[PDB]
């Protein structure tokens, strides 16, 4: 079964040089292209261009030529994109994204699987990893709050991802200092308050910190 | 360098509705047009490739068409969670564009918001200030007002819910230390649709 799994993602200093890495696993890598997509917030998908792990060349974009490098990395199953000069509008979520099917069928011709994208957000300012308070509960309604953190984003789970019905992760917010903040709350049995624990992870990966906070009554 | 036009923008169909979606190349192109489908939080995903044929194990609701430089997409009867954005690529001519996307939101009957609120944590008043939290949960349509006093609360939305089709809605209100200390009673004022009377929760603190 066919995972892309991407990391890298942070806040980059505008000019600077960040280095991303989808890690692909569930087939052989040599056989199919791996490429990249890229998303800005809110926007349309523009392509990247592709790298063939077999035989390592490249298929460009002339437009991102000069800044941008794929590569890939048949030891480690692991496709990189390198960005360099980086400026306030390559601030985007970046996909890496298979090419299937098998071979080259003249009539198919996709990105079949794609991994979960990752948000390389470049900006002067730094980064701080975020503070999550609890908001304490028929049902009953508990969350937690996460807040003053950057840069996007925060990926919030409940006991570590066996909780997902209910869940509300609601969209960060900018405060007029500049941190983000988000909330995200759960609903639950009152029945069960007594008797089941209820926590949440904060994992902030733009500064490789994740926190969890057991919310109580 | 092939521009593909997308339209509508976005649409609100109703559960069991059948949606169009066009998008129209800017120069010719053969078949070689293929439909994602990408739902919030998520990567896109692809439905319909060589503009017809169903990738494996995609609910055959789904069609792509074509006539001319014109492609259609067809939802043939549309479901909560089909709410999405979809996109064209056409892979004819380097480098590869996709469209600009079309919002399918779903229209369905009025729902109430449960409403819940949050005192501020004994752990985050140590920082000096004070956050409440009003929760609307779940309510259909999108339009509803927060009241506490203004000027301080932000407040955001949750996407469309691709079961139930409503929405969420965190209103915080982020006052200061012993600001908050000096009054006592806090509420949240939820005015909305579906509910007759304008609805109040609240917390004395203490």
């Amino acid at each position: 079964e066919v995972q892309l799994v991407e990391s890298g993602g942070g806040l980059v200093q505008p000019g600077g040089s960040l280095r991303l890495s989808c890690a692909a696993s569930g087939y052989t890598f040599t056989e199919y292209t791996m490429h990249w997509v890229r998303q800005a917030p809110g926007k349309g998908l523009e392509w990247m261009g592709g790298i063939n792990p077999n035989s390592g060349g490249t298929r460009d974009n002339q437009r991102f030529k000069g800044r941008f490098t794929i590569s890939a990395d048949t030891s480690k199953n692991t496709a990189y994109l390198q960005m360099n000069s980086l400026r306030a509008e390559d601030t985007a979520v970046y996909y890496c994204a298979r090419r299937g099917p098998y071979g080259n069928y003249y009539n198919s011709y996709y990105f079949d699987y794609w991994g979960q994208g990752t948000l390389v957000t470049v900006s002067s300012a730094s980064t701080k990893g975020p503070s999550v308070f609890p908001l304490a509960p028929g049902t009953a309604a508990l969350g937690c709050l996460v807040k003053d953190y950057f840069p996007e984003p925060v990926t919030v789970s409940w006991n570590s991802g066996a909780l997902t019905s209910g869940v509300h992760t609601f969209p960060a917010v900018l405060q007029s200092s500049g941190l983000y903040s988000l909330s995200s709350v759960v609903t639950v049995p009152s029945s069960s308050l007594g008797t089941q624990t209820y926590i949440c992870n904060v994992n902030h990966k733009p500064s490789n910190t994740k926190v969890d906070k057991k919310v109580e009554p | 360098d092939i521009q593909m036009t997308q339209s509508p923008s976005s649409l609100s169909a109703s559960v069991g509705d059948r949606v169009t979606i066009t998008c129209s190349a800017s120069q010719g192109i053969s078949n070689y047009l293929n439909w994602y489908q990408q739902k919030p939080g998520k990567a896109p995903k692809l439905l319909i490739y060589y503009t017809s044929s169903l990738h494996s194990g995609v609910p055959s609701r789904f069609s792509g068409s074509r006539s001319g430089t014109d492609f259609t997409l067809t939802i043939s009867s549309l479901q909560p969670e089909d709410f999405a954005t979809y996109y064209c690529q056409q892979y004819s001519k380097v480098p590869w564009t996709f469209g600009q996307g079309t919002k399918v939101e779903i229209k369905r009957t009025v729902a109430a918001p449960s409403v819940f609120i949050f005192p501020p944590s004994d752990s985050q008043l140590k920082s000096g200030t004070a956050s409440v939290v009003c929760l609307l949960n779940n309510f259909y349509p999108r339009e509803a007002k927060v009241q506490w006093q203004s000027g301080n609360s932000q407040e955001s939305v949750t996407e469309q819910d691709s079961k139930d089709s409503t929405y969420s809605l965190s209103s915080t209100l982020t006052l200061s230390k012993a600001d908050y200390e000096k009054h006592k009673v806090y509420a949240c004022e939820v005015t909305h649709q579906g509910l007759s009377s304008p609805v109040t929760k609240s917390f004395n603190r203490g």
